[PDB]
């Protein structure tokens, strides 16, 4: 679905973007985090690795990840210890790279935001 | 090979207790004991996990301590079909259970203090061993509390080098520190005091800690944002100052388990 839905239907796209706003603002504004946009704001991992322990119920140690990424390769490194995460969880693989998030590949990052609040939106 | 284990055929599983992202724990019977079989949740199982679960099984069969818990056997995996682990049936759960979720007499403040020093002489002991045992947290769920009320500090529940590094779900009892540092990093005796600490904040409020909030809200507030227990009004001096102390925001001026040991003893009915 989720292609044709991207490429083809527009206003469609924009209740997508809306209510993966609010779904991701839900969780990290317990953090004093809020989301604006979707295009750059996941693409250093951080708020992926924060996300993934409000959605599953666990903390994750600030040694384990970089809060704040000084390079495409920490970046990097971010994204794919969350997609761990995920599979840890109970998801497949994610399709896309980790590349392609920290490259803000629009596609890519609603795909996994997408994935996420199916199988996270009833959490409180 | 040295020891081949608990053969899981001899394991039978009589009723589901609890499941939760490490795996499942079932009451059972096995060889005339009344046991806890815990079967371990783990993502790409290899013969390197299988040899470390192996090698590092044998540490957590603790025999000589009556505050410490051991692990009565293990189930090697191949050929169990997951890793497992063998503990007798302590019949009042945890502590957690004990404390937070009773359905009958609430323990006394009397019981409590002798939890407390249960707890500290456990870990005195623990902090004998050389090296330490590695990724034993200390909380609530991590002790138990056997027939005759005694609380035994429970080696089934410390983590493997296999399992979940960068997911801690119990956050509130662990100092700020190791929410921050790599262990290697840590002094990990002065860490396990704050666990302490918590614990004698659980024994006074009979609440949990921070209750009202998520476990990553916890971590981050606590490391990054100052965020700690309150101090309990009305409670004795020296309770008071037993609690600030061990919980030091300077990890060195924390005391050794050994050295409130023996206040806690004074503190006991006799």
């Amino acid at each position: 679905a989720f292609d044709t839905l991207f490429d083809h239907a527009p206003d469609k796209l924009n209740v997508v973007k809306k209510t993966l706003i609010t779904f991701v603002n839900k969780h990290l504004n317990k953090l004093n985090l809020e989301v604006t946009e979707l295009e750059t704001q996941f693409a250093d991992g951080v708020y992926l690795v924060l996300l993934m322990g409000l959605l599953e119920g666990y903390f994750v140690p600030l040694h384990s990840f970089f809060l704040t990424p000084d390079s495409f390769e920490q970046k990097v490194l971010n994204v794919s210890f969350a997609f761990e995460l995920m599979q840890d969880g109970g998801l497949e693989k994610p399709k896309p790279r980790p590349e392609d998030i920290v490259n803000c590949d629009l596609k890519s990052t609603l795909r996994v935001l997408y994935n996420l609040f199916t199988k996270y939106r009833n959490v409180e | 090979n040295k020891h081949s284990g608990i053969d899981f055929k001899q394991l039978n599983f009589l009723t589901k207790l609890n499941e939760n992202h490490s795996g499942e724990w079932w009451k059972g019977r096995w060889q005339g004991n009344d046991i806890v079989v815990k079967v371990l949740k783990v993502r790409d199982w290899s013969t390197r996990k299988s040899r470390d679960f192996n090698e590092e099984c044998p540490r957590l069969r603790i025999f000589s301590h009556p505050n410490v818990l051991p692990v009565l056997g293990a189930c090697q995996s191949p050929p169990a079909p997951h890793p497992t682990l063998i503990t007798h049936w302590m019949p009042y759960g945890s502590l957690y259970n004990v404390l937070h979720e009773g359905t009958n007499f609430v323990v006394d403040q009397s019981q409590a203090v002798k939890f407390a020093l249960d707890m500290a002489r456990g870990m005195a002991f623990l902090h004998t061993l050389e090296p330490l045992i590695p990724r034993h947290a200390l909380n609530s769920r991590s002790v138990m509390i056997d027939e005759d009320m005694t609380a035994r500090i429970s080696m089934a529940d410390v983590k493997f080098s296999f399992q979940s590094p960068g997911r801690m779900y119990a956050p509130a009892w662990v100092a700020p520190e190791a929410l921050q540092k790599k262990p290697e990093d840590t002094n990990r005796r002065s860490a396990d005091m704050w666990s302490f600490a918590v614990l004698l904040w659980e024994l006074v409020t009979r609440e949990v800690p921070f209750a009202d909030l998520s476990n990553m809200e916890i971590g981050m507030k606590v490391a990054l944002e100052g965020l700690r227990p309150t101090i309990p009004p009305g409670i004795s001096p020296h309770v008071s100052k037993l609690m600030k102390i061990c919980m030091n925001e300077d990890p060195a001026k924390r005391p050794k388990f050994d050295m409130i040991v023996p206040i806690l003893e004074k503190m006991q009915d006799k």
